[PDB]
């Protein structure tokens, strides 16, 4: 019997890019989930197949806390049955998803004067992402007859693009930190 | 270099079928999903259909759903559009437009377009035009300038071209776009404004050329005599 | 489907002025909106993708903005080459509906049309058809009205109009309306007139002739 | 939001026991790791032990496994640290630190000073360090001698004189009582016009002294 | 248990330079559970970094944390004169099992400053109580190493004096020292000349400030 280390997820100094979203597996802990829903730090707090207020009760074998950073416009794509750059090629939630989607503005944390280009996201992909799939390949696409062989060029694109996180951006283009809680049927409430 | 080249357009009777083809070069068609966007005469753009880079996904507009069929020859780098049960509401210019980024890149926009082919859905037969003179008169008196022209009437299909004096007269020439009459034949008028003091010494002739009917007419326009 | 709406239908601004074109979405299309420019006899040209990103090679004066259901394409300094049709297209859900398009035309002062009428040629009358043509030369704005009156009886159902593209030099439009009667019906009447009404005319002007004079 | 408040300073004799409290506010009490850190004077920070109030099983460092009992009370959001058989080596400042399971930051208490000695509480005697009649600057101060325990606060002219002041750390005399010196360096040409008064406050004995320092 | 070792034991740099403090762990530690503290003397520890890299509220951006596995680094880009203290690293976690480092002390490097020496005879009010305390003040010197010797009638004393040293001044980077000689009134009235002889790097010859008991 240990404590749920959710502090490592929400309070992390740096978040992962959405194409390489992080996943923290949790096992046999306990958490005061009544500390979570009433936190005014969260702007988006949507739970699917389960209610947030009644969360301090259920139990399961493993809860998964996935974290990444997308812009504010793309937060609606972190949801079941959604489409877009993020939902198709970065982070895809299943249709029968059972868990919560938490997100908050991190402009004060992830934006830099002149632009923060550390956060990236997959542009194109061979096929839409399966739910909970992580594609981290950076293979140049030989789009033309001439071979790139890692050499970017004419018909030789790089599959990833950087966000241009500047503080003066619009709220739809500001960075948001997302944490997706998913459950698997040890960890009970208190 | 980077370009698309449509093909297969023309004139088709209503209810009859027709297929357009979109050849590309400078890159590889397999790398991109391709769209088809048509534009009716004098109207806005209309998205018709889409096919993925691999053909596993095909999406059509509601107005051509079940009548058009999109396909691509990945092995030979080709895209086709099979159009059946064609109505006059299908008469338009058809472009094929390549998606900007490769593979599944549906959230940006088409960047490379073809020259577009024209599809005319009409049961009319090829007919040469009748060129009549629009002679200058007392009506053509804009204070020292007179207006004269030609009337290119009852032809099919498009287009015609009108020059004046075999190209020697270009200033002040207005060639209006053709109109489709209720007979299924196009009609067109070309006019030119000229000084009134040259109506007795300068000959004015319009050169009408309708290549679909191998028709070349040179019509002298003279002021009407009382 | 999601309905794309643009406004105004036509923008009339002098060169150098700031042009602000609107595009509205019936449902939220996120930032998946693209702007296209189409010059006459040309294929469309991608200006903006992903709501606000400028396409390669597009001059810096073109800029897009907006998210969800309300978007805006802004040409900072209008150039003589920009006057074309501008379409917006959603890319959130299939089908990728296009907007109605806004025609950016070059603004100028009011110029009344010069009106001219043409009786049918004797060559056409021998064919059994009579075509009276009414010409409206070099006017502005484009909004013009042509009324055919045969023996003071207002005509409808047998005439067609045609408007030229805005002239690249004096920024004026031209109109040609053609009445079409049979030779037998043509000889039943005497007074053939087209009544033109325009902004540059204080009241409708009428050009007329008398058959056989 | 979160705040940790500890109990006041304690003066215990050798062999006695002391119990320090740590009231926590912010609602993150039960789902947190609440530890106790000891820092002997001149030495570094030493982690003694901790406890999760949700589980109650306290874990101690090896050095403190025998003399230290760490408890917590959810019904009052207060953690306790009891130590028995106190020795003079146990004289240290004891902080209570808190790590919530929902954050990586650490919350600390203000600290509790526990002085282990037979010396009874005694107010200090304040003697003037009279200036003399170093190149134009004269030094003057106060000698705060023979007090127990720490600390004493020294202010000059009720705080109106802060520049050039050096209050030395106290030394523990062989008598068991502390003693320090607070000096100030001023321009010599001001000794006759400016009044110099040091203000000593020893809160453990509730002693306040204002000593006027004048030239010899 | 886990053992935290910091390097160097003392870091000595001038203002404006870059300080690279290290913290080596005997085992692999999660980077989400490493904190850095700054402790100025007489003050509670101040949390600088948590989660190996997150700056606490108010910490300037010249402080940065880094590292993973067993090696971690606290970097001060350009040292301000206030950035002097004893810096500790701390391994913590969601279990009551934390260990601290032994600490790294950062002192300022600065040009040599000779002290200003002042000697204070015992006050008449103190002499009324049977004790005489002579105070020798070393004011605003650098480096810290300094020698103070009490000479009573030219006799080297020992065992009846105590030294206090202020910590590095945040403005001029100098130290100050006070040496207090305590005698009985009986022993104080046995001798005449009372002198403290100060040796320091900034002094060409050792400086001796004195007074004769009874003189004005
Ligand atoms: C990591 O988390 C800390 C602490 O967060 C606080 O404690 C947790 C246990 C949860 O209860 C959180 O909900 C809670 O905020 C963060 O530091 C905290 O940051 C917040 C927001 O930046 C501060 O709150 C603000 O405080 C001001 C002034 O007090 C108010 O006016 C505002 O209304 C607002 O509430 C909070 O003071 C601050 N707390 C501390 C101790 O510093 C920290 O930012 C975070 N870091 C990362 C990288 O996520």
């Amino acid at each position: 019997t240990n404590l749920c280390p959710f502090g490592e997820v929400f309070n992390a100094t740096r978040f992962a890019s959405v194409y390489a979203w992080n996943r923290k597996r949790i096992s046999n802990c306990v958490a005061d989930y009544s500390v979570l829903y009433n936190s005014a730090s969260f702007s988006t707090f949507k739970c699917y197949g389960v209610s947030p207020t009644k969360l301090n009760d259920l139990c399961f074998t493993n809860v998964y806390a996935d974290s990444f950073v997308i812009r504010g416009d793309e937060v609606r794509q972190i949801a079941p049955g959604q489409t877009g750059k993020i939902a198709d090629y970065n982070y895809k939630l299943p249709d029968d998803f059972t868990g919560c989607v938490i997100a908050w503005n991190s402009n004060n944390l992830d934006s830099k004067v002149g632009g923060n280009y550390n956060y990236r996201y997959r542009l194109f992909r061979k096929s839409n992402l399966k739910p909970f799939e992580r594609d981290i390949s950076t293979e140049i696409y030989q789009a033309g007859s001439k071979p790139c062989n890692g050499v970017e060029g004419f018909n030789c694109y790089f599959p990833l693009q950087s966000y241009g996180f500047q503080p003066t951006n619009g709220v739809g283009y500001q960075p948001y930190r997302v944490v997706v809680l998913s459950f698997e049927l040890t960890v009970c409430g208190k | 270099e980077v370009q698309l080249v449509e093909s297969g357009g023309g004139v088709v009777q209503p209810g009859r079928s027709l297929r357009l083809s979109c050849a590309a070069s400078g890159f590889t068609l397999r790398s991109f999903g391709i769209h088809w966007v048509r534009q009716a005469p004098g109207k806005g753009l209309e998205w018709v259909a889409f096919i993925s880079y691999d053909g596993s996904n095909q999406y059509y507009e509601d107005s051509v759903k079940g009548r058009f069929t999109i396909s691509r020859d990945n092995s030979k780098n080709t895209v086709d559009l099979q159009m059946n049960s064609l109505s006059t509401e299908d008469t338009a210019v058809y472009w094929c437009a390549k998606d900007l980024l490769p593979l599944l890149a549906l959230y940006y926009g088409m960047d490379v377009w073809g020259q577009g082919t024209t599809v005319t859905v009409s049961s009319a037969s090829t007919k040469g035009p009748s060129v009549f003179p629009l002679a200058p008169s007392s009506k053509s008196t804009s204070g020292g300038t007179a207006a004269l022209g030609c009337l290119v009437k009852d032809y099919f299909p498009e287009p015609v071209t009108v020059s004046w004096n075999s190209g020697a007269l270009t200033s002040g020439v207005h060639t209006f776009p053709a109109v489709l009459q209720s007979s299924g034949l196009y009609s067109l008028s070309s006019v030119v404004t000229v000084p009134s003091s040259s109506l007795g010494t300068q000959t004015y002739i319009c050169n009408v050329n309708h290549k679909p009917s191998n028709t070349k007419v040179d019509k002298r326009v003279e002021p009407k005599s009382c | 489907d999601i309905v794309m709406t643009q406004s105004p239908a036509t923008l009339s601004l002098s060169p150098g002025e700031r042009a602000t074109l609107s595009c509205r979405a019936s449902q939220s299309v996120s930032s998946y909106l693209a702007w296209y420019q189409q010059k006459p006899g040309q294929a469309p040209r991608l200006l903006i993708y992903e709501a606000s990103n400028r396409a390669t090679g597009i001059p810096a004066r073109f800029s897009g903005s907006g998210s969800g259901t309300d978007f805006t394409l802004t040409i900072s300094s209008l150039e003589p080459e920009d006057f074309a049709a501008y379409y917006c297209q959603q890319r959130s859900n299939f089908p990728f509906i296009f907007g109605p398009g806004t025609k950016v035309e070059i603004k100028r002062t009011v110029a009344a049309p010069s009106v001219f009428i043409f009786p049918p040629s004797d060559e056409q009358l021998k064919s059994g058809t009579a075509s009276v043509v009414c010409l409206l030369n070099n006017f502005y704005p484009r909004e013009a009205k042509v009324q055919w009156k045969v023996d003071n009886a207002l005509q409808s159902g047998n005439s067609q109009e045609s408007v030229t593209e805005q002239d690249s030099k004096d920024s004026t439009y031209s109109l040609s309306s053609t009445l079409t009667l049979s030779k037998a019906d043509y000889e039943k009447h005497k007074v053939y007139a087209c009544e033109v009404t325009h902004q540059g005319l204080s009241s409708p002007v009428t050009k007329s002739f008398n058959r056989g004079e | 939001e979160v705040q940790l408040v500890q109990s006041g300073a304690e003066v215990k004799k050798p062999g006695s026991s002391v119990k320090v409290s740590c009231k926590a506010s912010g609602g993150t009490f039960s789902s947190s790791v609440i530890s106790w850190v000891r820092q002997a004077p001149g030495q570094g920070l030493e982690w003694m032990g901790g406890i999760i109030p949700l589980f109650g099983s306290a874990n101690y460092a090896q050095k403190f496994q025998g003399r230290v009992t760490i408890t917590a009370d959810e019904s009052t959001s207060t953690a306790y640290m009891e130590m028995t058989s106190l020795r003079s080596e146990d004289t240290a400042v004891y902080y209570c630190a808190k790590v919530s399971q929902w954050a990586l930051i650490l919350f600390w208490g203000q600290g509790t000073l526990v002085t282990v000695s037979s010396a009874s509480t005694k107010g200090p005697s304040v003697f003037p360090l009279a200036p003399s009649s170093s190149g134009g600057t004269a030094a003057l101060g106060c000698l705060v001698k023979d007090y127990f325990p720490e600390p004493v606060t020294v202010s000059w002219n009720s705080g109106a004189l802060t520049s050039g002041v050096h209050t030395f750390p106290a030394v523990l005399q062989s008598s068991g009582l502390y003693s320090l010196s607070s000096v100030v360096t001023v321009p010599s040409s001001s000794l006759g016009t400016q009044t110099y008064i040091c203000n000593v406050n020893h809160k453990p004995s509730n002693t306040k002294v204002d000593k006027k320092v004048e030239p010899k």
